[PDB]
């Protein structure tokens, strides 16, 4: 059905159209923000047409558009897969993007370079979708590196600020450590089984496939902020709030989760790596969640929640439940996008206050965002019959029913209670409290560009879990049979998580000094992984270059040995041979010596 | 940022600058307001007492144990304002603060528009060159006898003279270029 | 999480089953001519319905039905509800089996411990 | 001339027939009815008009056929003329024997997209061939450096023809 | 203090890693026996050799 | 707990005994150093704020830094111990380490290929 | 402390000049002297794509491959005409 193929190729052409308009002189004459917002809107509708096809018939398509090099045995070609993962994600991503660009127009209003900002956002979407629908992994690499570079360009939008520059260099470094893993997996699949195309890599099921998948797991940990190198996604919040929503919140981070689902036919074979990520996903879930409890920056708390939810997503991939992991990716995108832009509304409406400490009683001052915030908060806490509930409790009870690390099982559940706690922290401090913001009040959220997108995503946050769960193809053969406390565990832990936190928030109001526990600061400064591993490594990696590798072995030792020594050896030799009295007697005698030696040279060799 | 740094700090400015860090690091612990305003007038009490200690030695022994009490009772994420060093918007808008000596290489076409703008800019540049002599001379004639020298610069002290080394405190790129 | 673990990990595991080897004893033990499981679907039917290998359970047959009523009835994704209950039931009625088998292996292992001691007549 | 159904095979198609069981109207059928009119017909019209423009001055292009010259196996030693003609004849077949392997790389890829969830089984007509062809490509062209030459394949083989003669003799 | 930091961070890391080990030793698994797949554990469909039949693996009721 | 400065996480200004000093000698330096800075400050501030200037303010303190760091090194090199022992462990140490890392691997690989164990399956490239 | 009487005049005066600079920065009137479409970029791009997908890709071998369609028990195969046998009867009715 060409309608299907053409549609998958068409979304890319339509989104690329804003990019070249800015290359020509035409954008000055038309409005770039409005034009870009409309075309993503049309791209979402175009994406819907294949989505219905798949659902009606559940069929996939590998599209080989252009050949790039034969390179002898390994031919390289540009291929877009249209498997359930690719088209489901393509639709969810553009809806979020359509929401954010309209938010972007309101948020960055008064920025002198709005058009460039919108331009990079769509370039990000083009790389993100290429990363999504990539058959051969070389294209997956183009997407993997591609979102990394544009994140660097967009985290540090305001280049002047060194803090933004530091975060951008952070993000590239963590991504590049991840890139080493993908290169290793690529190289292993460029040798052994031989083609970077997924359709053939999957014929490596009954092989070792550990050297390679360990590489992809390493790539995922860097891209998805698992416990190892978890800090750049918190650091990424130095970016503009809309950038934080579409890339820090949904498309960029889920890329690591998406890669492993693409390669899970191979993942099911190796038991060792499955528990490895189950284990690290589990550690990141709580580690990030505990850090979020004391963080006093609204954007920071949401970002930690982005990492904690993906930690749960990592856990399901680790328990070899790929389809549900993808289901959470889609539902995760709707609500996290909402909460960020919700805080975008609060931060912009207030005098750019990004701290929960000075922000209060937004519920009465701004009901529209507060309503959106609590809708999102409950979805994050898996309120029954909301989008989180359809996918999240499936994952929870999956854990409660599988054979798993006891430590992983316990931490994931309390991680769920903490998600309720920090969710409670945000609404109590941000919304339900006496106002503490600066005295002059100038709040307006009436702008259509704020409401509309927030309104549209809110509709998605309310109904998406209903629609996606029923429509997707039956998969995974879930276990609905459980003792009732395990069946209802997700619901109860979420309930008491808020209950306990509400007790905490309530406690503070008293005139009695509590401050915080000794491990509280440990929590507030991010587990101290940032304070220690960011000051030692960059210090003992640069000291060795300047002091040891550059100046010691370079410069002096490699210049005194080869280039300089040969300089000296000769210099000294000329000094002895050319220091001559000039007297004839001396010189002549030397002629005598010569005659003698030559007489002998003949004599002995007679 | 405007005034110049004093060489050594007095006892007072060290005490009175703790009253700021302290009270401001007490409003991170006391997220609410009534709790804060309470727990803080209790802070002043601490500083209010031991105000009239005349025994310097003692005073510098209350100060040195105050700033250690504080270091161990500080909040890791203090509430630092949005636009101040260490903040969230610090130097955000600096990507738009071009340094104003760049409008001098504009093409005669660009400067063709925006006409009255450059008519006033050429006046100010006449002001700058018209006083560099009287300024530097002032800066020098008033070089106090060689000795302690601080970064403080003199005012005008005569009509028509422009308070010196002024071209970059005035003509500063605007804070929010937006 | 559960008590079963406590039995095995706390206390003694002698009589607690090892999940890795659930049918640890003779399959026929305890049953004269026990009937083996039966599959309604056809090795081909499944292969033509492209059921994921994992989903090829003894409930594969009620699944194919669901999938049928999900392709048919396309615009309406909320109407193949009876079919899902059925599949699920089939599976609940399978999970229970897998639970009955585990309990049976538990008890049988106990038989061994009882019998050993009984059979361990002093003299 | 799009493709030789036999060099790039393709299985016959079996499609379940439409069997709607809902009163609601399928949102796909309506759209297609449009695509077919506002997207296909317009294009279809142009395309034809292309091909008739082509068929007026229809031209042809052939496929050079290379006569087979003598192979290094038979080629004087030091005679740079003969060996040059014979290292090319091989470097040429180093490629013809490489696009063949490109096709098995491809024919398979399709047979695992066309048979998902069954690839483990239905698609084993080709993976048996991907080893019947890979075990051969490995046995004539693999150890060789980047300076692959017919003299070296002649030796890579003949180092092993000892083995298919020492091992055989050994079995005795 | 820096030491306090280095010790605490790594302590956490170690305790966690360890507890995860206590976990692998004592896992959590429901009272459910093994799942039963039809045919010979899908021998042929798991891509098994069509010609060589496998030792039948049978699963009985209850 | 007393804060404990490490080479990193150094002792803050407060909590630093030296800060709490009024010995007239100390104050003497603290007021002498501002002078050097004030002097240097009033040598940057009326040369950068000078109309009629096009030449490049030089910042010779940066030129003394680069010369000290790339062109005043070898003229101040004296080969001692702790410098040549450490100047050979750095150039030949890992360079010899990896050789026995790569030789052993390459030799393991070769043996296995020779004996017939390495699979080299579906590897048609190299 | 308190500003020094000679610094509350270098801030007195320089602030006065900054106020004039910012006034001068103000633009005079005229200062800037300068001297459905939806279908357009959805339909025009589309025709092209289709031209490309139905007359290059489709034509070339193995360029658009699709998972086999799903065939269930009792549903007819249009191309060949066969009717997939109905499956063995489900004996249980237990809900
Ligand atoms: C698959 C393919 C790979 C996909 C993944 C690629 C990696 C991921 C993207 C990395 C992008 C890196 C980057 O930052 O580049 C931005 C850079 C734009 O610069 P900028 O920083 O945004 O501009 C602001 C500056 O201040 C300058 O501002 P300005 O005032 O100059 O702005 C006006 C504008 C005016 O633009 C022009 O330059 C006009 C002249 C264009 C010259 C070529 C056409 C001339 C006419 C021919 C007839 O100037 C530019 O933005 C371009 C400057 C550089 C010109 C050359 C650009 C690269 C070649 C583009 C070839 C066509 C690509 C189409 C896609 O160039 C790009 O836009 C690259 C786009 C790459 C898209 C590839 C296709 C996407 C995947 C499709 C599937
Ligand atoms: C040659 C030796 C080295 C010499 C170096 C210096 C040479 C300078 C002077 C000569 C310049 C011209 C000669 C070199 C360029 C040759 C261009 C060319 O060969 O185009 C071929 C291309 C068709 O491609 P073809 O390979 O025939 O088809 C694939 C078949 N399987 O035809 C085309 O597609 C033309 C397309 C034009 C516009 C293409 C833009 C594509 C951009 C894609 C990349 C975008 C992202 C790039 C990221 C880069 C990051 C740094
Ligand atoms: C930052 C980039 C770092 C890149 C690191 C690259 C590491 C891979 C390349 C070096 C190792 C290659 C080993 C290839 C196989 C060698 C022959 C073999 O079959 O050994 C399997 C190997 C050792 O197994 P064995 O000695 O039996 O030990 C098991 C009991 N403890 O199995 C093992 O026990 C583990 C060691 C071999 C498997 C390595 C898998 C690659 C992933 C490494 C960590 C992630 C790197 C990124
Ligand atoms: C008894 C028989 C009952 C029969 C019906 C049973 C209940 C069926 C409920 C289905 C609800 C589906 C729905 O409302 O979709 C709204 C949509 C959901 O999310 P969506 O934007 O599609 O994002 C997912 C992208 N894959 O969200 C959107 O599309 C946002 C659209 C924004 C503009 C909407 C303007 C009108 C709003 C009207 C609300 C009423
Ligand atoms: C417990 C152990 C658990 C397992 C190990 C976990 C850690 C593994 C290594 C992770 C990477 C270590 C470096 C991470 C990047 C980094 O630290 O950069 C941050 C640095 C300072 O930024 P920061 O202080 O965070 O933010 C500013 C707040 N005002 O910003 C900087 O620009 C610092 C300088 C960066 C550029 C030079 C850095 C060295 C580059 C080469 C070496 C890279 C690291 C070593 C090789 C890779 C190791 C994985
Ligand atoms: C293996 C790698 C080998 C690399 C060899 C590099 C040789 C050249 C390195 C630099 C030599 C050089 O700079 O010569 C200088 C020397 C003294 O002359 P002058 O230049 O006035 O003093 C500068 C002292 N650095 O001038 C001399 O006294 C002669 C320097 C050597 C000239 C070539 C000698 C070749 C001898 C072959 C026997
Ligand atoms: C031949 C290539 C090597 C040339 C140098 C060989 C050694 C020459 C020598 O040692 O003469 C030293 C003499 C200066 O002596 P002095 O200043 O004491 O040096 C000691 C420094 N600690 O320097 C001199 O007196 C001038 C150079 C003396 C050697 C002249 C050539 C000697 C040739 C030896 C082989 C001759 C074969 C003749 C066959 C007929
Ligand atoms: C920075 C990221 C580091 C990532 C490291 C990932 C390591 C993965 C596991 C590699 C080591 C085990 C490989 C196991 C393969 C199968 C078993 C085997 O036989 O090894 C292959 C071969 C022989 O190794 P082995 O069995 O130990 O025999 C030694 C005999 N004397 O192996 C050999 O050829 C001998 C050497 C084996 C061990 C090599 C260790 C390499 C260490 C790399 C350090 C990287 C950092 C260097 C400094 C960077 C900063 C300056
Ligand atoms: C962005 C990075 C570059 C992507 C370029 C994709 C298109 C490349 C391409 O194939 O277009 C040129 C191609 C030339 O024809 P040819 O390649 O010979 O095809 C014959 C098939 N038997 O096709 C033609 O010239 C014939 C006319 C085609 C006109 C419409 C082309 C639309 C191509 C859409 C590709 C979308 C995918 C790439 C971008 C996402
Ligand atoms: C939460 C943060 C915890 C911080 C707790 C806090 O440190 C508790 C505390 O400082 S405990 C009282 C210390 N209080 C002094 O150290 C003042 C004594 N210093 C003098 O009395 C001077 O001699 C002077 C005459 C100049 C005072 O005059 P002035 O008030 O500076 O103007």
């Amino acid at each position: 059905m060409n309608i299907f193929t053409t549609s998958i190729l068409l979304i890319f052409i339509l989104l690329l159209s804003p990019i070249l308009i800015s290359m020509s002189n035409l954008i000055k004459h038309i409005n770039f923000p409005l034009y870009t917002t409309t075309s993503i809107k049309f791209s979402f509708i175009i994406s819907l047409l294949p989505l219905l096809m798949f659902f009606h018939n559940n069929m996939e398509y590998m599209i080989t558009t252009w050949h790039w090099v034969t390179m002898n045995s390994m031919e390289l070609k540009m291929s877009f897969k249209t498997d359930f993962f690719s088209i489901l994600f393509t639709s969810v991503a553009l809806f979020v993007t359509w929401s954010i660009m309209q938010f972007s127009s309101w948020y960055m209003h008064s920025d002198p370079n709005i058009n460039r900002f919108i331009k990079y956002l769509t370039l990000f979407l083009i790389t993100m979708l290429i990363l999504t629908s990539a058959n051969n992994m070389f294209q997956l690499f183009i997407g993997w590196e591609g979102v990394g570079i544009m994140s660097f360009l967009l985290i540090g939008w305001w280049y002047g600020r060194t803090d933004a520059n530091t975060a951008a260099l952070q993000a590239i470094l963590y991504n590049r450590i991840g890139d080493i893993g993908f290169i290793l997996a690529m190289v292993w699949f460029s040798l052994n089984m031989n083609s970077w195309e997924l359709q053939q890599i999957m014929f490596s099921n009954n092989n070792d496939n550990l050297i390679p998948l360990m590489g992809l797991l390493i790539a995922a940990t860097g891209k998805s902020a698992q416990f190892g190198l978890h800090p750049w996604l918190p650091s990424a919040m130095e970016g503009p709030t809309p950038v934080s929503a579409l890339l820090h919140s949904s498309t960029m981070v889920v890329a690591g989760i998406f890669l492993l689902v693409r390669f899970h036919p191979l993942t099911t074979n190796n038991n060792f790596i499955l528990t490895t990520m189950l284990c690290l996903g589990a550690l990141t879930t709580l580690f990030t969640a505990i850090c979020a409890l004391t963080q006093n920056d609204i954007k920071k708390i949401i970002a930690f929640s982005t990492s904690s939810q993906l930690g749960l997503m990592m856990v399901t991939l680790g328990m070899n439940q790929p389809h549900l992991a993808f289901l959470h990716i889609c539902t995760h995108a709707f609500f996290k996008a909402m909460l960020f832009m919700c805080s975008g509304s609060i931060i912009h409406s207030l005098a750019d206050e990004q701290d929960i400490r000075k922000m209060g009683n937004i519920t009465k001052i701004m009901p529209f965002t507060s309503s959106c915030l609590v809708i999102g908060s409950l979805a994050l806490t898996g309120m029954p019959f909301l989008t989180g509930f359809y996918s999240k409790d499936l994952i929870i009870e999956a854990i409660n029913t599988c054979n798993t690390n006891a430590w992983a099982l316990l931490i994931t559940l309390i991680a769920t209670s903490m998600t309720a706690m920090y969710s409670m922290r945000i609404i109590y401090f941000v919304t339900m409290t006496k106002p503490r913001f600066p005295p002059l009040i100038s709040i307006n959220e009436n702008d259509p560009d704020l409401m509309n997108p927030i309104k549209r995503l809110a509709f998605g946050s309310i109904f998406a879990g209903f629609v996606i769960s029923y429509n997707i193809p039956p998969t995974s053969i879930p276990v609905l049979t459980m003792p009732w406390f395990l069946k209802t565990t997700a619901l109860i832990i979420s309930v008491l998580g808020f209950l306990i936190a509400l007790e905490l928030n309530n406690l503070t109001m008293k005139l009695s000094m509590n401050k915080a526990n000794p491990y509280s600061s440990f929590s507030t400064l991010l587990g101290f992984f940032p304070s220690i591993i960011h000051r030692i490594t960059p210090m003992k990696s640069l000291n060795l270059s300047l002091k040891t590798s550059l100046t010691l072995l370079d410069l002096i030792w490699l210049e005194k040995t080869i280039p300089k020594s040969t300089s000296t050896l000769h210099t000294n030799m000329t000094t002895l041979t050319t220091n001559q009295k000039g007297l004839i007697k001396l010189y002549f005698m030397s002629f005598l010596i010569n005659i003698i030696l030559i007489i002998i040279l003949y004599s002995i060799n007679l | 940022a405007f005034c110049a740094p004093p060489a050594y700090l007095t006892h007072q400015q060290k005490v009175l600058r703790l009253y700021k860090r302290a009270l401001r690091h007490l409003e991170s612990w006391c997220i609410h307001r009534d709790k804060y305003r309470y727990f803080a007038c209790l802070m002043r009490a601490r500083f209010e007492e031991h105000k009239n200690e005349k025994d310097m030695m003692r005073a510098t022994q209350l100060l040195r144990e105050a700033e250690e009490e504080f270091w161990q009772n500080q909040h890791p994420q203090p509430y630092i304002f949005p636009d101040s060093p260490g903040g969230t918007s610090f130097e955000r808008y600096e990507c738009y603060k071009v340094p104003e000596w760049c409008l001098d290489y504009w093409h005669p076409s660009e400067k063709a528009m925006y006409p009255d703008y450059f008519s006033k800019r050429e006046q100010w540049k006449k002001l700058r060159m018209e006083s560099w002599d009287r300024e530097v001379k002032q800066l020098q004639e008033e070089t106090s006898p060689d000795g302690i020298m601080t970064e403080a610069l003199p005012p005008a002290r005569r009509e028509g003279d422009l308070p010196p080394l002024w071209w970059h405190i005035v003509t500063r790129p605007r804070e929010r270029p937006t | 999480m559960g008590a079963h673990l406590t039995r095995r990990y706390l206390w003694d595991a002698s009589v607690e089953p090892d999940p890795e080897k659930i049918p640890s004893f003779p399959p026929d033990l305890g049953f004269p001519e026990r009937k083996e499981r039966v599959m309604v679907a056809t090795q081909q039917e499944m292969m033509d319905a492209q059921l994921t290998l994992q989903q090829r359970d003894y409930c594969a047959h009620y699944l194919i039905r669901l999938l049928k009523c999900k392709r048919d009835s396309f615009p309406n994704f909320l109407a193949c509800k009876h079919e899902q209950h059925d599949w699920d039931y089939c599976e609940h009625l399978d999970y229970v089996k897998r639970m009955k088998e585990f309990e049976r292996e538990r008890r049988l292992l106990q038989r061994k411990k009882r019998r050993a001691l009984k059979e361990a007549r002093v003299a | 001339d799009s493709w030789d159904k036999d060099v790039y095979p393709e299985p016959p198609s079996r499609t379940p027939a439409p069997s709607p069981q809902t009163s609601l109207p399928n949102p796909i059928t309506y759209l297609t009815k449009a695509y077919d009119l506002v997207v296909d017909w317009p294009v279809t019209l142009v395309r034809e008009f292309i091909e008739r423009q082509h068929a007026k001055n229809r031209t042809y292009y052939y496929h050079r056929q290379y006569r087979r010259v003598p192979d290094i196996t038979e080629c004087k030693e030091g005679d740079v003329l003969c060996i040059y003609e014979a290292e090319m004849q091989w470097r040429r077949d180093f490629k013809v024997d490489q696009e063949i392997m490109n096709i098995i790389q491809e024919r398979l890829k399709a047979c695992q997209q066309r048979e998902g969830e069954n690839y483990q089984q239905n698609c084993a007509k080709e993976l048996e061939q991907f080893t019947k062809v890979t075990k051969a490509y490995q046995d004539r062209y693999l150890d060789l450096g980047a300076y692959y030459s017919a003299r070296k394949c002649l030796a890579k083989q003949k180092q092993r023809m000892l083995e298919e003669r020492k091992a055989a003799r050994q079995e005795a | 203090s820096w030491d306090v930091m280095c010790k605490h961070l790594f302590g956490f890391v170690a305790f966690m890693v360890f507890m995860f080990w206590v976990g692998h030793v004592f896992p959590s698994y429901q009272p459910v026996g093994p799942k039963q797949y039809p045919y010979n554990n899908l021998y042929l469909e798991r891509g098994g050799d069509p010609t060589k039949e496998p030792e039948p693996v049978v699963h009985y009721d209850i | 707990s007393k804060y404990k400065p490490a080479p990193l996480a150094t002792l803050p200004s407060t909590l630093d005994p030296a800060e709490y000093d009024v010995s007239p000698e100390t104050r003497r330096a603290q007021v002498e150093r501002l002078s050097i800075r004030a002097r240097l400050k009033r040598e940057y501030l009326l040369q950068y704020n000078d109309p009629k200037r096009v030449s490049h303010i030089e910042d010779p303190a940066l030129i003394r830094w680069t010369y000290a760091r790339s062109a005043n090194i070898y003229p101040n090199f004296r080969p001692t111990p702790k410098n040549s022992l450490l100047g050979a462990v750095a150039g030949f140490g890992p360079l010899i380490f990896w050789y026995y890392v790569f030789k052993t691997d390459r030799d393991r690989k070769e043996r296995l290929i020779q004996e017939g164990k390495l699979d080299r399956k579906f590897n048609i490239s190299y | 402390s308190g500003y020094t009487p000679d610094e509350k005049l270098r801030l007195q005066q320089l602030r006065e000049l900054r106020r004039r600079w910012l006034k001068d920065q103000e633009l005079s009137p005229r200062e800037p002297v300068l001297p459905l479409f939806a279908v357009s970029h959805v339909l025009i791009p589309m025709w092209f794509v289709h031209y490309y997908v139905k007359y290059h890709m489709a034509t070339k071998p193995y360029t658009i491959v699709s998972s086999k369609p799903r065939i269930f028990p009792g549903d007819t195969i249009l191309e060949t005409g066969e009717v997939i046998p109905p499956m063995r009867d489900f004996p249980d009715q237990h809900h």
